[PDB]
RNA sequence: AGGACCGAACCGACUAAUGUUGAAAAAUUAGCGGAUGACUUGUGGCUGGGGGUGAAAGGCCAAUCAAACCGGGAGAUAGCU
RNA sequence: GCUCGCCGGAAGACCAAGGGUUCCUGUCCAACGUUAAUCGGGGCAGGGUGAGUCGACCCCUAAGGCGAGGCCGAAAGGCGU
RNA sequence: CACAGGUGGUCAGGUAGAGAAUACCAAGGCGCUUGAGAGAACUCGGGUGAAGGAACUAGGCAAAAUGGUGCCGUAACUUCGGGAGAAGGCACGCUGAUAUGUAGGUGAGGUCCCUCGCGGAUGGAGCUGAAAUCAGUCGAAGAUACCAGCUGGCUGCAACU
RNA sequence: AAUUCCUUGUCGGGUAAGUUCCGACCUGCACGAAUGGCGUAAUGAUGGCCAGGCUGUCUCCACCCGAGACUCAGUGAAAUU
RNA sequence: GCUCAACGGAUAAAAGGUACUCCGGGGAUAACAGGCUGAUACCGCCCAAGAGUUCAUAUCGACGGCGGUGUUUGGCACCUCGAUGUCGGCUCAUCACAUCCUGGGGCUGAAGUAGGUCCCAAGGGUAUGGCUGUUCGCCAUUUAAAGUGGUACGCGAGCUGGGUUUAGAACGUCGUGAGACAGUUCGGUCCCUAUCUGCCGUGGGCGCUGGAGAACUGAGGGGGGCUGCUCCUAGUACGAGAGGACCGGAGUGGACGCAUCACUGGUGUUCGGGUUGUCAUGCCAAUGGCACUGCCCGGUAGCUAAAUGCGGAAGAGAUAAGUGCUGAAAGCAUCUAAGCACGAAACUUGCCCCGAGAUGAGUUCUCCCUGACCCUUUAAGGGUCCUGAAGGAACGUUGAAGACGACGACGUUGAUAGGCCGGGUGUGUAAGCGCAGCGAUGCGUUGAGCUAACCGGUACUAAUGAACCGUGAGGCUUAA
């Protein structure tokens, strides 16, 4: 249920070795607007694959 | 065990699921563009596209089926008067899902669902 | 599909009306007696002044089941009740003379020929 | 008529599951007993610790009871750890 | 704002008790809110509670309390007209 | 503690219902201050289940089951009250006729009388309204949902509440 | 026997099989007459036994619906050492 | 002047209960389990009076003797009292062999069937119920068999809580009583979110010496190994009969295991229908919400057992007890000393699965990269520019794959998912309308309407031009 011995800094770090975050590999550039966006996601201005399909 | 099954539970019982998709289909037919979660849009496809397909042949029986599945006479009227004639030459694919980032409150993936020719 | 503790009707004129299976004969840990399988039974109801009497312990053969038999083409014959035919312990011949209700060809073995001969159907 | 019967409110607490660093220092759900009476309940009052009260279980007397709590004798005493 | 769902002898309305500004408006989001918060019973500021008839006070008394003289008791004090 | 608990009194709509039960609703008020996915083991709360039917287990624990109204029928024993809703059996929706709403309740006009009106017999309009027989009829099922006794036998103890 | 050690006493009933139960017996270790004896209809969230019905209790588990478990974002304990 | 006698004499003067209990201690000291021992227990052997129809040793074996185990009852007080939860049951097991069944064999008071006893053998298998808290035991009915023991009398941070071992109460008995009883009776709270070891699964990293994609060898590891009945040989051998085989062959079962969904079914709150009450969509008609999916009736795909396929082997090698052949020591005799031949479910293989982190990191096939300059502690060195291949990864649509990783399919050179069309399956004749009937309702249009996961098709929607990681011929020595 509970420890008998305090685990160490070392074992803490080894357990945390798989906690690293994977940064975004590469952002896609819009062909019309040239904005950077996540692939298959629309741009902040509302573009996607060169077309402005967003009301705003 | 989920082998060859269809439909997402979406962490709801079946009654809440039916009511939610009824409301959401009404909203999509009304506005022609709605922001929702990605899996919800994936299921709204299956809810809304059969309804528009039903709205092709204009008959009293189809009107009553649509009203049974929608419970909104304005939505039924818009379907049979506008979206039937609009999509009458299209074999399915009346809708379009565009992924649009994540929700601030809970990091849920977000998608716009649109009717393929809304012109707004 | 007959287990221990299950009640069976009697399809013969030996006297017993209802009997209870108390051991499924065959091998060890054997679970079920189907049609054509020998069971050990105790008589729970019997007509007065019959060949057998209440409380007797003897052998029987299952001749009808609700679970039914499967035929080689894949058909199933089910019955509305489970019935058996009483037998002597040490000779395995039927106690009674008449057989009531239909039977199946699963009893087409050299030992149950006397049941098949006097059965009204099949 | 009834310390009568079935049964809500209300008063209780027989069984089971849950929960047991609980939602809760005693509860929840499903069932369960009484339910015009020796009933239940509000407001105020009285009984005080070798005392009270007790259809009596050593029960209850502010989550404390084979002798409450607070302060004192008091740094009791401890051939023991 | 529109749909959807729940309570409806209550999860609705109003009192007593208890609380004390939580009430309404403007503003702010450090901390508090088991998350975010533009919101809040949170911080800051200002406002809001109008009685011959409602309640209290008041006049009357119940259980009980206190109790001039009094009886009683080492003192304290107990009982009582 | 912004805590599944406790906290006296008043108000008491509609439909069905004996009902303040229960179901769905009105007025009114809320979705309970983390969410989004996924749809493993296992745990918790439920649904269904072939054949068998207590073989489980310390034990039918827990579950399943019964469950309503009317009529009929109702044992041992008994303190003559009971036991008793003993056990057990039958019927049950909807439509029409009897009878454009029957039996019954209320009762306008109008007649009449009057120690006199807020008046007593007549009258029956309107409104409300069981229950039953017959005939038909739909369903697998008519107490259809919620709600709603399991029954019997032998025995110890304690009269009983 | 809520009382009996030997004891699962003996015989019978009920079960295929009954240390339990029911009835009879009497060698009552160690009943007994208001610390009452023996019966007793009715009552019981009372102990024991048997039967009809019912069933996932079980043979022997299968499938399904929800809440967790698992992953993602936010906040963020504990015993122990 | 002391039975101050507990005799170095507490006081002149003193008994009990606590299960209502308390506090300081002690593993200095009992109960559990462990430890030492092994009287006792169990097993084994030595002698042979005797039993066994004659006959000590087929089978037993008195009087006495010697060991083994650690296994019963005990002995000791070594660990634990600043806590090592007790009996039985359930779930899950694991070893031993002193073998219960199945295999091999010697003897037999072995004619045959059936047995007894001893030796070898631990691969697999190895009851269900009534009674009782039971372990045992008795009984019923089975089976090839229902083995004996160890594992904290295995197994409560896995379940239970019937029994023992609290607090309530009662009977018998004892006691003046409080109470008590290795008597009986009814009732009576079982916490823990797993850090480490272990174990079952599944990933990330690096390594394997230039990188990458596949396909393997197989060192090593795991799984599996049970058996009944019937018929033929054969009513033969044997036997006075009664009975009745060895060896060999065939079929058909029980339990267990793997796979699967064609069948029979279960489930199927995502499909269709019936129906109760109520609210609603202005109303009729029709639908929807809610009441456990309201309650029910069926039922697709998937999952699934009760359903249906398959399996345990044969064979080989080396052997156990055992049987021998030849054969001396020891002219004979002798299975043994040399040499040779058989011999079991046990061992190694053969059967299935994992398997190169097998750091001893293996093998095979294919693919890819073939540019210039500077620098200095000259080396398997550092740096700038060009180049960025094979491939991978990431992202997306996703799966009969999956907790998450992972694994498989697909991304416009496209059937990967949704939709759509056609079919199929399921439910069972929609709505609207017409006709008949007073009406409920019935008939026709109509096997209609609707239909999830299925089958065959179809780019309608969504799977993006890109970017990202991965380099630029790959060390030394010797030898051919």
């Amino acid at each position: 249920a509970v420890q008998q011995n305090k685990p160490t800094r070392s074992k803490r770090g080894m357990r945390r070795s798989h906690d690293a975050l994977t940064a975004v590999t590469s952002l896609s550039v819009d062909k019309t607007s040239g904005e950077k966006h996540l692939r298959h996601h629309i741009t902040a201005d509302g573009y996607y694959r060169g077309r402005k399909v967003i009301a705003k | 065990m989920r082998h060859r099954k269809s439909g997402r539970q979406l962490n709801r019982n079946s009654s809440h699921r039916q009511a939610m998709f009824r409301n959401m289909a009404g909203s999509l037919v009304r506005h022609e563009i709605i922001k929702t979660t990605l899996p919800k849009a994936k299921e709204l496809r299956r809810v809304v596209e059969p309804l528009i397909t039903l709205a092709k042949t204009d008959s009293v029986a189809n009107r009553r089926l649509a009203f049974a599945r929608t419970r909104d006479n304005e939505i039924v009227a818009k379907l049979f008067n506008e979206l039937g004639p609009r999509f009458a030459s299209r074999a399915g694919g009346y809708t379009r899902i565009l992924k649009c980032g994540f929700r601030a409150g809970d990091n849920a993936p977000m998608a716009y669902i649109e009717l393929v020719d809304r012109s707004e | 599909m007959i287990q221990e503790q299950t009640m069976l009707n009697v399809a013969d004129n030996s006297g017993a009306r209802r009997v209870m299976c108390i051991k499924v004969l065959g091998g060890s840990h054997r679970r079920y007696a189907g049609v054509g399988d020998i069971i050990k039974i105790t008589i729970k109801e019997a007509i007065p002044r019959g060949k057998v009497k209440k409380g007797d312990v003897l052998k029987a053969v299952v001749v009808r089941t609700k679970k039914g038999v499967r035929r080689p083409d894949g058909s199933v014959i089910r019955f509305d009740g489970n019935a058996c035919v009483l037998l002597n312990n040490n000779s395995e011949q039927p106690i009674g003379t008449r057989i009531f209700g239909p039977v199946t060809r699963e009893l087409r073995s050299e030992k149950f020929m006397k049941i098949i001969s006097l059965a009204p159907e099949v």
